[PDB]
């Protein structure tokens, strides 16, 4: 699963 | 009371639901909640329970939670059976009302399966010893219900109203909708844990819930990864547009979907931090500005107020024991560079936030010392001896 | 020859009968004979320093009654 880190 | 025939009848109904969903005319997506995977998975865990209780069927049969779960399983399976019977052709209509109900029932089976696995891990009953993540939440359940695994809605509502008052029946029914995941008019210790993880801190439980799930236009409740990208496609030319949702695979956790300076539609997970803390952080540096593309963004400053971290005093027994090692209790044992300043919930293991972040960045949400799931975290201070 | 201690979060403190000439792999296998934990999942720590499988106990200055920490995967 490909999410994203916190901006 | 759960006997041999009742369980066998449930499985025969479960098989009929599988046969109905196996129809290639429905062309349903493999993505969770996938009922064709959920129901066979529910059959195996129940079979695992029965093999752990072979001979001891009097203990399992008279078990309150198991009676309720089985009663709800037959009801939810029969509801699906009737759903296919009433409006047969509407089952193939992509976004029709009966089709949206199948997606809703699939979500329920997913919550029901996660609940069964949480209450009966490895097939043995552990509901009475279920570890509630947040401390203040755990103390509420113990003082009000003790070691009870499941309690009726009206009994849960009257206990909660004593600590966190409920404004109206409208609020109570909305509160019931979010916490009752299995839709059986009972609240379990597992369901309670999920609500108290999402709407932390406990001290302002209903205020956080009202500001994030009732009055917030960004709240989308349960939504699949694809649906978040599908809803945010309308606001591609509006940088700062965002939405926050729940995941059936990651119960008790939040997920945010937003549009960047270029677009692309990115999705992040705050991980064990209160949602308003990430939303406030996200607003002050122009990332989360438009909830569901709306110009007006709610001010959540009232919820986030700098609070002191919980203090832990090291005992004489611990000091003496650490002295033999040539170290201290408070020193983080992973890096041995900093003192322990974070507690893993519910295992209780401590380390420095630095080692935790690095472990979570590469390995995931599992405790370095006991492999237990990181359901939550809490910043702490260890007062030396 | 000597005894070292291995602190875990899965049970009581592990006491191991070892020699300085023993590799980190040998120590991991000795923990496997005690808790059944696969060595490829074990990560040993000595005063915040991760122990490498190829190296030996004497290389890290791990002497008698030294305390090692066990981290999993
Ligand atoms: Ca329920
Ligand atoms: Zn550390
Ligand atoms: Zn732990």
């Amino acid at each position: 699963d490909g999410y994203t880190p916190e901006p | 009371t759960v006997d041999k025939k009742m369980v066998e009848k449930c499985w025969k109904l479960m098989d009929k639901v599988v046969r109905l969903c196996q129809n290639p005319k429905l062309a349903l997506k493999n993505s969770p909640p996938y009922i064709l995977d959920l129901l066979p998975d529910t059959y195996q865990h129940l079979r695992t329970i029965l093999s752990r209780y072979e001979g001891k069927m009097e203990t399992l049969g008279e078990n309150e939670y198991f009676r309720v779960f089985m009663e709800n399983l037959m009801k939810k399976t029969k509801q699906t059976i009737s759903l296919f019977k009433e409006g047969k052709e509407r089952m193939y209509e992509e976004n029709s009302q009966p089709r949206r109900n199948l997606t809703k029932l699939s979500l329920i089976f997913s919550h029901m399966l996660a609940e069964l696995k949480g209450i009966f891990p490895s097939g043995l009953f552990q509901g009475d010893t279920f570890r509630i993540t947040k401390a203040d939440a755990a103390e509420f359940w113990r003082k009000a219900f003790g070691e009870k695994t499941i309690v009726p809605w009206k009994s849960f509502r009257q206990a909660l109203h004593e600590v966190h008052p409920i404004s109206s029946g409208l609020e109570a029914m909305a509160l019931k909708s979010t916490i009752d995941l299995t839709c059986n008019d009972y609240i379990s210790v597992f369901e309670f844990d999920i609500f108290t993880r999402l709407f932390q801190p406990w001290s302002s439980l209903l205020r956080n819930w009202n500001s994030l799930a009732v009055t917030h236009p960004g709240y989308m409740a349960f939504l699949t990864y694809d649906e978040v990208k599908a809803r945010l496609q309308k606001f591609i030319h509006k940088p700062g547009s965002y939405i926050f949702r729940l995941s059936c695979t990651r119960l008790g956790q939040w997920a945010i979907g937003y549009v960047t300076a270029d677009g692309n539609i990115l999705q992040t997970i705050p991980h064990n931090k209160p949602l308003f803390q990430a939303l406030i952080d996200g607003f002050r540096e122009g990332f989360y500005l438009f909830p569901d593309g709306r110009n007006q963004n709610p001010d959540l400053t009232g919820l986030c107020e700098p609070t002191p971290q919980d203090h832990i005093k090291v005992t004489q027994e611990q000091f003496e024991l650490y002295c033999e090692m040539g170290s201290t209790f408070q020193l983080c044992k992973i890096c041995a560079e900093n003192d322990k300043d974070v507690k893993i919930e519910p295992c209780g293991h401590l380390m420095c936030t630095s080692c935790l972040t690095s472990w979570q960045e590469s390995e995931g949400q599992g405790c370095p010392f006991c492999r237990c799931e990181i359901k939550g975290t809490e910043p702490i201070v260890v007062d030396p001896f | 020859s000597m005894h070292i201690f291995v602190k875990t979060g899965i049970g009581p403190i592990i006491s191991l009968e070892v020699e300085p000439s023993d590799t980190i792999e040998n120590v991991k296998a000795k923990i496997q004979d005690k808790e059944g934990i696969p060595p490829d999942q074990q990560r040993l720590i000595f005063v915040g320093k991760q122990l490498e499988d190829g190296r030996t106990l004497s290389d890290y200055n791990i002497r008698k009654a030294s305390y090692l920490y066990l981290v999993l995967r």
